[PDB]
């Protein structure tokens, strides 16, 4: 029943910040793992950041120090505050989450994906 | 039940108060048991030693464990390879790499029962999907595995499943037999 | 942070025993593994035994003689060293693996174990 909707994308001239968001809507019970995965054309889906329920954050070497993953449990949403964006970063950003529709175990959901483009 | 995968879901605890930590706790020092913790550790020394220390060496088993645990590409990149020294005086690994070194260390040990307490918790959706499939499903296919999880996809692929409640209550059966229960 | 102090070193004769202690202080609740190492002069630190919830491991050269144990109430990790041989002469160190939001390891100060002939 779960749907993962994103926002906060768009065009930003290189060196500028952009904050992505992704809220979960449905018969949710609770959310366990939320992450951001990107896919530039001519490349496969790859990890950007991985967040757990217990506030543990992991980042792919390529985005470390620039990007930050955070989440609001109450608003049932995962955020990606991306700073000092370089052209290689340009791609489509996918929100991914393990969502419990049944108290004991979760199901995996991918987002539709928003386009993050880089000027100059 | 020998050579089967039991996926444990529900109220299975968290961290150092997880159900498996307790058990292994109460068992603190009659067949051999290999336990995989939720949190990954290394000790200073080589990548090889961090996987094979204390267990007898098998070339075929070591290399297969590395392949199945997705360490083949990581290790190959390092100039010293698997002879790369780890820690404060050596190379510092990522959470994901150390999670994989921790699983390989448990999987490599020859034991009659494997107790894997959420060992994919700090791995991405892509890394976890591959490791679960090639390591616990294919590589450990003839071992008695007990995998604490919380992922519906892991309950679908297990021979038998166990759902725990906070109380005495529990379901013991297959994923299909659970679907037919109050659908 | 975590502080580790080793005690129990000494001069023994071959065939004798020693019980080494590694006392943890500070954030001892975050320790998830404890190794026991030995260093001979001008040589590297070799892992002898390792302990964590679920497992204990030993080097092929110490198996059947050394026992790695722990006392959570005292925050101490022991190394029971039985049937000692001169080649066990080294400086024994404990290393603790600590996870407290970020991961790292910590070394102790060392304890001199000397084993003579009989």
């Amino acid at each position: 029943q779960v749907q993962l909707q994103e926002s906060g994308g768009g065009l930003v001239q290189a060196g500028g910040s952009l904050r992505l968001s992704c809220a979960a809507s449905g018969s949710i019970f609770r959310i366990d793992a939320m992450g951001w995965y990107r896919q530039a054309p001519g490349k496969q889906r790859e990890l950007v950041a991985h967040s757990t329920s217990g506030g543990s954050t992991d980042y792919a070497d390529s985005v470390k120090g620039r990007f930050t993953i955070s989440r609001d449990n109450a608003k049932n949403t995962v955020y990606l505050q991306m700073n000092s964006l370089k052209p290689e970063d340009t791609a489509v950003y996918y929100c991914n989450a393990d969502v419990r529709t049944r108290w004991y175990a979760s199901n995996n959901y991918w987002g539709q994906g928003t386009q993050v483009t880089v000027s100059s | 039940e020998r050579g089967q995968l039991l996926a444990v879901a529900g109220s299975t605890g968290a961290g150092k108060t997880s159900l498996l930590m307790m058990i292994m706790g109460e068992l603190e020092p009659s067949g051999r048991i290999s336990f995989c913790p939720q949190f990954s550790w290394i000790m200073p020394g080589t990548i090889k030693e961090n996987i094979i220390f204390g267990v007898s060496y098998d070339e075929y088993r070591y290399r297969s464990v590395i392949k199945a645990c997705q360490l083949e590409e990581d290790i190959s990149k390092f100039p010293e390879k698997d002879n790369t020294v780890l820690g404060e005086g050596g190379i510092t690994l990522s959470g994901g790499q150390r999670a994989r070194i921790s699983l390989a260390r448990a999987v490599y040990k020859d034991a009659d029962l494997y107790l894997l307490d959420s060992p994919f918790g700090y791995l991405d959706v892509l890394t976890e999907k591959e490791i679960f499939e090639s390591c616990v499903c294919k590589l450990m296919a003839n071992k008695t595995r007990i995998l604490v999880t919380s992922k519906m996809e892991h309950l679908k692929k297990a021979d038998k499943i166990l759902i725990l409640h906070e109380g005495s209550s529990y379901f013991y059966g297959t994923f299909s037999e659970l679907q037919n229960l109050q659908p």
